[PDB]
């Protein structure tokens, strides 16, 4: 027999800064490196998929969901969590779809996804999540991109990197990356920022990256991976 | 399990409460937002904290949110905390219309969620919302008017006032200009971009980095606009104009 | 069976009620009212079943009454009428349903004179005039006959004598006295008795 | 649900956090009640108003019923509750029994209130005391006050917040017989005792009187101005 | 930081014996059983001339036949007296009689040791109450006193003082009692040591005195009957 | 310590020291012994007064017609489990038509008194008992403990100094089993003896007697009632 | 071998090393108590336990350490014996559950399959304590045969042909290790038990002690029930001339 | 700045300085606690299960003490760490595994069944109030689509496929012993799979043990039935070995 506490575990301290917050965007500045373009035809999502071992079967995971037919995810920061923002995501999409009969607006989304993130700075006997999200959509013949973050804040990108060598990443990004892109073009600026961080050589295995447009949004095989990376 | 208990719902000795006052100073490290009260209107002037070459700019506002049809709020704080409690706003204020069949009062609405935010201060053994809040509105009592809100759960009504950085400065700049009873909503416009340039920190002020909306009454319909950026950099150089002619 | 009636004018409101407390056969009251003064403008006139009209329509009273403590003004007549409308019509499909049957007049400061009509079922209509109880199925075609929307106060108390002696003269009740009272710019205003 | 006790007893028989909440109220703005032969009448004070903010919101004189009304002193947060409880208990009191709320059942469900707030689960005392003013059916005249503990008692006169001590002192001197002779010199000795120790100014004044029979007055600031102006007409005279 | 619910290596509550020294900083209060009726009487302790005299009330009336003194925390007390006097009016209503001064003294030691954090109500108690009582009636076993405090034990007692000097006024009565004394003399001992135990003299409005004898019910002294128990000093 | 402020922290050593400082309080209260021959079971307690002003406090208590208990420790704590003894013999009673068997009703508290003991925030029973019962198996003393853990006892003493008591029983245990009431209960009067200091003796004041068995229901003896079984005593030797 | 301070207050907290200090030192409380025993033969099951008489007030019989959870079922416990007797009643309930679920007796395995995870759900949380003994379990069917189960305070169990709980659990398991209880009769193992029983026990250390000793096998008719006087103090006589 | 702490996040399941987790940390150093080691491989037409089996006394019924565990007809599963940790996960699986049927109508999938005790894994990583569990689940059966498979979850709550995977004291020995075996792509046959799960054990540890000291579990093709394989069938295999 249990019953939980009723007690924050996020609370302000003197500087008037909500720490579990700040040591929750610690885990995710650790992790893995993620990267995300909007390109004016369609939305593009990369991450380093590296299982640092020969081992690992590299099919039976993903770090790339799909949310539903427009709306993908990727992420930076521990799995664990990432996963149950991902089915409470895919039931807010369903949830949306069952009232309105339309696929649900990816800003909308991300405001539903962002206020469960804001609970667990605020509710009793949990910590915050470890985990920052990049989701992409496609609503209203327009490509969106943004990003969720342990506080419960969301921003609007047309362009960021997130994890390792963040910092790295952006101003990279503030240089390469310019409006009116295309799709395929948006691929290889999204490998190309993921390179920059990699450490390694890379392999269709090793990286995994989504795409969304007017058709939706898909995964690419570890085929079509292969192509861009010559 | 007290072991692990912050004690964030406690009196300290003298008499005051910690997780309240240490919300206070969140709110100090938030953008800078001024409310200014005028004759035939009544208007929201804020900092936008969010500022890149690479964010996109897909909503109409950063900061300013329309909560009813004659009521407007803008926020200062932790904004996921900000975003629950302008949801909430605007949950109450359709449960006064649904229930009344006429717009929710201006003060009404401020008492609400002040409730909510005191009852967070004295039971539950939760976090109090680190964000303080200005709104703007029309009813047919009181006309326009301006309220600030704490995290402490009180409230005021102002005819100028301003939270979040350099807050003290701010508010003793508005002290000496404004008018009283002599402000005309173009005089306010005026007003907010010179407190906004002397406080803000990149010296400069630009269209990106301001955020404005007005709350006027026409033709018999409160009518609220969060302002263009081709009117903002008119307001801006409006000032920078007059800030050439200063010297003979 | 009881009675009720409102007669709204260009900038007041005119409404009476039958001062009858009737148990099964007896009349066990002469001067029973049947009005509510929910504000200094506002009258409330209820009908129906004999133990739920009272508690009812104090309840809304007392809540309108705690509107003007909290906020240092009063409900107007249209937010008072949907805010009765409201509280009658989410005990509707519930296991205790209130049978009442109200009249509310009221006037405003800005849009004026009202007087509202509202079923046991909790819909409500802005009328010119209105009745209820029986007595309407009398009464309500004198008044289609002899109302205009500029009925000066004198004329209006006539137009109810009219209403009232037909009720004396064909209604099979016995309905002898009835209190009215007058909702204007000044107030709430106690007229003389209508006795026969 | 959150269930710690939050008030306990200390090792030497003190609750702490109730006596935190009375330092809570000694920091809260000065309020003076006093009753008269005829009317009784509240009075405010360090309101130090920015004069940029309007002061009809932050007024600290409320009215529970008709023939009740109070003042507070400490967080002004906690009595709005407070207040808006009692406001809802006045209307209960009229639906359960047919009379008007008497002006000790006000003071002692407010008493109750706060008094629970010490020993339940999960909450805090409330910061405020409260000074209760009203009358009953019968015309007597009654003043009460409340506190964080949970205690009432009925004053003749009474002082509570910043400079309560000092007010306090002044009322023992001055309740005779001869002050309270006319309803004018009552609110002259609210204000006389008000401007006492508040940073100077009729400005910063706002005070409630109510009748027999009348409904609560709030005063204007003209009316209190010109009762200002006889206290300093017999101040270098006197 | 420890709980409530608390056990001390002497073996006793921790919460109980800070109530116990609540009962140090309030008023005395003096009760004493006569043959023919009970006195009760305690101080006020007038901070201000400007209090009014009769709105204390540290002795109240629980039934007909039943008074009550209490001392410590006020506030805590009069929650306990009013869930005595529903008690006296649910035995009345369910029995049609009077309870015995034993049967509410024991009704209100129910809610002693009834206070705890977790694995209870949202509104149950989270402390002991700072009150101790003293229970004063007439029932069909003569008259009787009952003392009580915070960790619920209640005892009958011939005379019993609690309040800051309770040590002081216990020892005055321990060598000035015989149980056979007159209700003239009962009142008369209760105002001697009063005035010694005191810091404020005794004045008319200053104390209040309560009797409950065979014959008539419970009785609140008038200023007017102080004056005359006051002139035998 | 800091193993020793909740009871669901175990000790290095494997210990609860919260079960343990619970039992601190049954060694503080006035001792009681109780004794059982073939045919009957006889409790003896010694009632202790704070001041010669008050009365002497119970220690024997009712809870059955075949049952009754003398307490040890918390009094708050004795009447809740008393309470408790009462509603199981009710139920018992209302269900069989039958008296609940003595072994059953002390596994009850067994039961009971456990669970405190391992639930966070809780704490333990303050109180250990002696119940003296009469049913088909004949005569019995149970002994209970704030550690759910009971005994079934030939003779028993707990509280202060019940060493002393629980010698002399020690050395008259095969003398019970074959004696007559009048002196089952001088033994029990003389072990209860042996606790008190030189300079007092048993009083018919501060002696409280309850017995129960194949004669009679229980019954308690306080005052005018316990002087038969004083009378007729041995002069304390030593 | 301990931690200090942080570490070992709650039973949801993990040490620096992977332990969890709670459920170890429930581990001590039964290490404490007086040995329990419990061997399985070739056609059922035997208990023995010393008790040790802290009173000779106390009845001959009281703090019974043998108990019948079920009609085929017995359990020997050590450790603090309020918890004992809170696992006795949750066992009993698990059994009749059983029956009035699928109207046979339950299989032992199963039984303390069952009990064990109500004993590991006490070790997981800040709210609860490990409880804090051990315990045997014993029956005896024509079907299963015998067996013989035993459970500690973190929720483990397992199957045993010869187990031992307590002070000396290492004095005994060595003695038992001397035995062919793979071929002996239940009749025969009483008397072994017995004299294990007054090997192991410290009569320079503790005071006294009396013998508890219990049946489950054919000899019953599958029953568990107590041994009987006659056949006790056969092998108590058994016991005592053979310590030589 | 690594392994910095602050506050009580050594003690409850909150963030460190640096973003870390230490109650989580310590709960993979519980599965070392149990002093044992469990090796998986995966073939073309099979999965393999194996663990050392320590039996301290002929006391002890040689029968019960296991640390394979059935459950369903196709899935089987090894457990590493607290014995009482493991067998309270291994129920949790059983009912999770049936309660699927009962909602879906076809029997669960090894992937999916890894995920969901992976999510509730990752409950006792976000709420303070109880301890995650010192143990660790690799199951093993063949999906009627994608073929055999290999899965292991975590007290993190990390769950994933493998080709080969190990778990215990001698993890981190047993995984490089078997990326080499790996690389090296050789007919990854019943008998190939069986004796590099072996092997692998053996060597590690430096036994050449007993058909008692071990442990065998397998799955096939042709026969998907969760099977244990005894004394007799293990001792044909380590003779085979010694050829
Ligand atoms: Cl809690
Ligand atoms: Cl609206
Ligand atoms: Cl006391
Ligand atoms: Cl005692
Ligand atoms: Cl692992
Ligand atoms: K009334
Ligand atoms: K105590
Ligand atoms: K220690
Ligand atoms: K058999």
């Amino acid at each position: 027999a249990k019953r939980g506490y009723s007690f924050s575990l996020t609370t302000f301290s003197p500087s008037g800064k909500l720490v579990q917050i700040e040591y929750a965007l610690a885990a995710v500045a650790g992790g893995a490196p993620s990267v995300g373009i909007k390109a004016a035809n369609g939305v593009v999502l990369a991450t380093e998929k590296k299982q640092k071992s020969i081992l690992y079967d590299e099919r039976s995971v993903h770090k790339v969901e799909p949310i539903t037919k427009h709306i993908g995810l990727v992420y930076s920061g521990m799995g664990p969590d990432y996963r149950v923002l991902v089915h409470r995501a895919r039931k807010l999409a369903q949830q949306y779809y069952l009232v309105y009969q339309e696929p649900i607006p990816t800003a909308q989304l991300v405001q539903r996804v962002a206020s469960v993130m804001q609970e667990y700075t605020q509710s009793g006997g949990v910590r915050p999540f470890g985990v920052s999200l990049l989701i992409c959509g496609w609503n209203e013949g327009r490509p969106y991109l943004f990003q969720s973050d342990p506080s419960g804040a969301y921003f609007a990108w047309k362009a960021t990197a997130m994890g390792k060598n963040y910092v790295n990443g952006k101003t990279f990004l503030e240089k390469r990356y310019n409006e009116d892109l295309e799709l395929e073009d948006a691929i290889h600026t999204a490998i190309l920022t993921l390179k920059e961080s990699f450490e390694g050589q890379m392999t269709e295995d090793n990286i995994e990256v989504g795409i969304c447009n007017e058709a939706g949004f898909r995964r690419l095989t570890p085929t079509e991976v292969r192509d861009y990376l010559a | 399990s007290r072991r692990y208990d912050s004690r964030t719902t406690i009196f300290s000795p003298e008499g005051r409460l910690y997780q309240v006052e240490y919300a206070m100073e969140a709110i100090g490290h938030a953008g800078t937002c001024l409310g200014i009260l005028a004759n035939d209107g009544v208007l929201l002037a804020a900092e936008r904290r969010n500022i890149h070459k690479l964010l996109d700019e897909v909503f109409f506002s950063e900061k300013i949110y329309k909560l009813n049809e004659d009521m407007a709020c803008s926020v200062a704080g932790i904004t996921s905390d900000a975003n629950v409690l302008t949801n909430e706003l605007r949950l109450i204020a359709q449960r006064y219309l649904l229930q009344y069949q006429e717009p929710i009062p201006c003060e009404q609405l401020v008492t609400a969620l002040c409730d909510i935010k005191q009852a967070y201060t004295q039971f539950g053994g939760k976090r109090p919302f680190g964000v303080s809040l200005l709104y703007i509105g029309w009813d047919k009592h009181y006309g326009f008017q301006l309220y600030q809100s704490d995290p402490s759960g009180n409230y005021g009504g102002w005819k100028a006032t301003c939270i979040g950085n350099n807050s003290a400065a701010a508010v003793s700049m508005l002290k000496q200009d404004y008018k009283e009873g002599e402000m005309t909503l173009k005089s306010a416009l005026a007003l907010a971009v010179k407190v906004l340039n002397k406080t803000m920190d990149v010296s400069k002020l630009s269209a990106e980095k301001v955020e404005i909306a007005t709350l006027t009454r026409e033709s018999g319909k409160t009518v609220i606009r969060v302002l263009k950026q081709k009117e903002v950099e008119q307001l801006i150089k409006k000032h920078e104009e007059e800030e050439a002619k200063a010297e003979r | 069976m009881e009675y009720l009636i409102g007669i709204q004018g260009p900038d007041y409101v005119l409404v009476a009620s039958d001062r009858v407390a009737a148990s099964n056969i007896v009349q066990m009251k002469d001067d029973h009212d049947k009005m509510f003064k929910m504000s200094e403008k506002i009258l409330l006139l209820c009908v129906g079943e004999a133990g739920d009209t009272v508690q009812f329509a104090e309840y809304i009273q007392k809540n309108v009454q705690l509107y003007k403590m909290r906020n240092g003004y009063e409900l107007s007549p249209t937010a008072a009428a949907n805010f009765t409308r409201r509280n009658l019509a989410d005990c509707l499909r519930s296991r205790t349903p209130y049978h009442v049957n109200l009249l509310l007049a009221g006037y405003d400061e800005h849009e004026g004179p009202a007087l509202y009509y509202m079923d046991y079922l909790a819909a409500l209509a802005k009328a010119p005039f209105a009745a209820h109880g029986y007595g309407a199925f009398l009464t309500l075609s004198i008044l289609d006959r002899y109302y205009t929307p500029t009925i000066s106060r004198e004329r209006a108390v006539e137009l109810l004598r009219k209403c009232l002696e037909e009720l004396q003269k064909r209604f099979i009740l016995n309905l002898p006295t009835f209190s009215v009272r007058v909702i204007d710019k000044d107030g709430i205003h106690n007229l003389e008795n209508i006795a026969f | 649900s959150y269930d710690r006790a939050i008030t306990v007893f200390s090792p030497d028989g003190h609750l702490f956090q109730v006596e935190y909440a009375q330092e809570a109220v000694k920091k809260g703005s000065t309020a003076v009640g006093v009753r008269g032969k005829d009317i009784v009448v509240l009075g405010v004070e360090k309101k130090s108003v920015a004069k940029l903010q309007d002061e009809r919101t932050v007024r600290k004189i409320c009215a529970l019923d008709d023939n009740v009304c109070m003042a507070f002193a400490g967080l002004t947060a906690d009595a709005r509750i407070v207040i808006n409880r009692a406001r809802v208990e006045c209307q209960s009191h009229r639906l359960t029994v047919e009379d008007p709320v008497t002006v000790e059942y006000i003071t002692r469900y407010i008493a109750s209130l706060k008094q629970r707030y010490t020993q339940s689960n999960g909450r805090r005392p409330f910061g405020i005391s409260a000074l209760i003013v009203g009358f009953d059916f019968d015309g007597t005249p009654r003043l009460y006050q409340t506190d964080p503990s949970g205690t009432y008692h009925a004053w003749k006169a009474n002082a509570i917040g910043r400079g309560a001590k000092s007010v306090r002192e002044f009322l023992e001197k001055n309740y005779t017989d001869d002050a309270i002779e006319t309803d004018d010199l009552t609110i002259k000795l609210v204000i006389k005792a008000l401007l006492e120790v508040v940073q100077s100014g009729g400005k910063n004044i706002e005070l409630a009187v109510m009748r027999r029979d009348q409904p609560l007055k709030i005063l204007n600031p003209e009316e209190i101005e010109k009762y200002v102006a006889e206290i300093e007409k017999e101040k270098e005279e006197n | 930081d420890r709980g409530v619910n608390t056990f001390s290596p002497e073996g006793r509550l921790f919460q109980v014996e800070y109530a116990i020294e609540a009962i140090k900083l309030g008023s005395t209060a003096i009760g004493i059983q006569t043959s023919e009726g009970v006195c009760l009487a305690v101080e006020k302790r007038i901070t201000s001339p400007l209090m009014e005299p009769s709105s204390i009330e540290k002795i109240v009336e629980i039934d007909a036949h039943i008074g009550c003194a209490m001392s410590g925390l006020i506030a805590d007390a009069k929650t306990l007296i009013d869930k005595a006097r529903v008690e006296t009016q649910n035995h009345w209503f369910t029995y049609n009689e009077t309870m015995t001064v034993e049967s509410v003294t024991q009704a209100v030691s129910n809610l002693a040791l009834q206070f705890g954090e977790e694995d209870a109500d949202p509104g149950a108690m989270s402390r002991p109450f700072g009150v101790a009582l003293l229970f004063g009636g007439v029932d069909e076993k003569g008259p009787q006193l009952f003392h009580m405090d915070p960790s619920g034990t209640f005892v009958q007692c011939d005379a019993r003082a609690i309040g800051s000097a309770s040590e002081g006024a216990q020892s005055s009565l321990q060598e000035v009692y015989h149980k056979s004394m007159t209700l003239k003399e009962a009142i008369k001992s209760s105002l001697i040591i009063l005035k010694q135990v005191m810091e404020e003299k005794l004045n008319a409005t200053n104390i209040e005195l309560a009797t409950v004898q065979p014959g008539q019910n419970f009785h609140m002294f008038t200023k007017e009957e102080l004056e005359e128990v006051i002139k035998d000093i | 310590n800091q193993y020793d402020n909740d009871v669901t922290v175990w000790s290095p050593q494997g210990r609860i020291h919260q079960i343990e400082y619970a039992m601190e309080a049954v060694k503080q209260g006035s001792a009681t012994v109780g004794l059982k021959s073939k045919t009957h079971a006889v409790l003896v307690a010694l009632k202790r007064a704070q001041s010669e002003l008050a009365a002497h406090q119970k220690k024997i208590l009712h809870v059955d017609n075949h049952i009754g208990i003398s307490i040890a420790g918390l009094t708050a704590d004795a009447r809740l489990l008393c309470n408790f003894m009462r509603q199981e013999c009710l139920d018992s009673r209302f269900v069989f038509d039958r008296p609940l068997p003595v072994s059953r009703l002390v596994s009850l508290i067994g039961s009971k008194t456990q669970i405190p003991t391992q639930r966070y925030g809780r704490r333990p029973y303050g109180v250990g008992l002696l119940i003296a019962g009469y049913d088909d198996m004949g005569p019995h003393i149970f002994q209970t403990c704030p550690s759910a853990n009971y005994f079934d006892c030939r003779a028993m003493s707990i509280g202060a100094r019940s060493q002393s008591a629980r010698t002399y029983l020690e050395r008259h245990m095969s003398e019970f089993m074959e004696c007559n009431l009048d002196e089952l209960v001088k033994h029990g009067l003389r072990a209860l003896r042996e606790t008190l200091p030189a300079e007092q003796d048993l009083t018919t004041k501060n002696v409280s007697i309850g017995i129960v068995g194949k004669d009679l229901e229980f019954t308690i003896y306080d005052d005018d009632d316990v002087s038969p079984f004083l009378d007729g005593l041995e002069e304390r030797p030593q | 071998s301990s931690i200090g301070t942080g570490y070992d207050l709650s039973a949801s907290t993990f040490s620096p090393d992977g332990r969890v200090f709670q459920v170890e030192y429930a581990m001590k409380a039964v290490e404490n108590s007086s040995t329990a025993i419990g061997i399985r033969c070739k056609d059922g099951v035997v208990f023995g336990v010393e008790k040790l008489v802290l009173s000779k007030l106390y009845e001959e019989g009281s703090n019974k350490r043998l108990f019948n959870v079920d009609r085929h079922v017995g359990m020997a416990v050590a450790g603090l014996l309020a918890d004992a007797r809170s696992l006795a009643d949750i066992a009993r309930e698990e059994a009749s559950n059983f029956r009035s679920n699928f109207g046979y007796n339950i299989p032992l395995k199963h039984l303390a399959d069952r009990v064990a995870m109500y004993v590991h759900a006490y070790t997981l949380y800040s709210a609860v304590r490990p409880f804090g003994c051990s315990f045997m379990l014993g029956s005896y069917s024509a079907n299963d045969g015998a067996q013989l189960y035993m459970i500690d305070p973190s929720g483990v169990s397992y199957g045993y042909w010869g187990c031992a709980i307590g002070k000396a659990r290492q004095a005994a398991k060595t003695e038992i290790e001397k035995l062919q209880m793979k071929e002996m009769t239940c009749r025969d193992v009483v008397k072994e038990v017995a004299k294990i029983i007054y090997i192991v026990h410290d009569e320079v250390k503790d005071k006294a002690f009396e013998l508890e000793l219990s049946w489950v096998g054919e000899l019953t008719k599958g029953r568990h029930e107590i041994v009987p006087k006659d056949i006790r103090e056969e092998a108590e006589k058994y016991a005592k001339e053979s310590l030589k | 700045s690594r392994g910095s702490s602050a506050g009580f996040d050594r003690h409850i399941t909150i963030f460190s300085p640096e973003g870390r987790l230490y109650q989580v940390e310590y709960a993979f150093k519980a599965i070392n606690q149990g002093g044992l080691t469990s090796v998986a491989v995966r073939g073309k037409d099979c999965a393999v299960i194996v663990t050392q089996k320590k039996v301290p006394d002929k006391l002890l019924d040689s029968s019960t003490v296991t640390h394979l565990f059935k459950i369903t007809e196709s899935i089987g599963c090894v457990m590493t760490g607290m014995t009482a940790d493991s067998r309270s996960q291994v129920q949790r699986a059983r009912y999770e595994a049936a309660n699927w049927k009962y909602k879906y109508g076809y029997e669960i999938p090894v992937d999916m069944l890894c995920k969901r005790i992976a999510d509730i894994s990752q409950v006792y990583t976000q709420n303070a109030e109880m301890r995650p569990l010192g143990c660790c689940m690799i199951l093993i059966g063949i999906d009627e689509e994608q073929g055999p498979q290999v899965y292991k979850c975590d007290p993190a709550g990390y769950y994933c496929g493998f080709k080969a995977t190990a778990a215990g004291v001698k993890q981190t020995e047993s995984t490089s012993f078997l990326e080499k075996k790996v690389k090296k792509k050789f007919d990854w046959t019943f008998e190939q799979t069986v004796e590099t799960a072996i092997t692998c054990l053996s060597t590690v540890l430096s036994i050449d043990f007993k058909p008692s000291e071990i442990e065998v579990g397998v799955v096939t093709v042709e026969n998907p039935k969760f099977r244990i394989l005894t004394e007799a069938e293990i001792d044909a295999h380590l003779v085979a070995l010694a050829e």
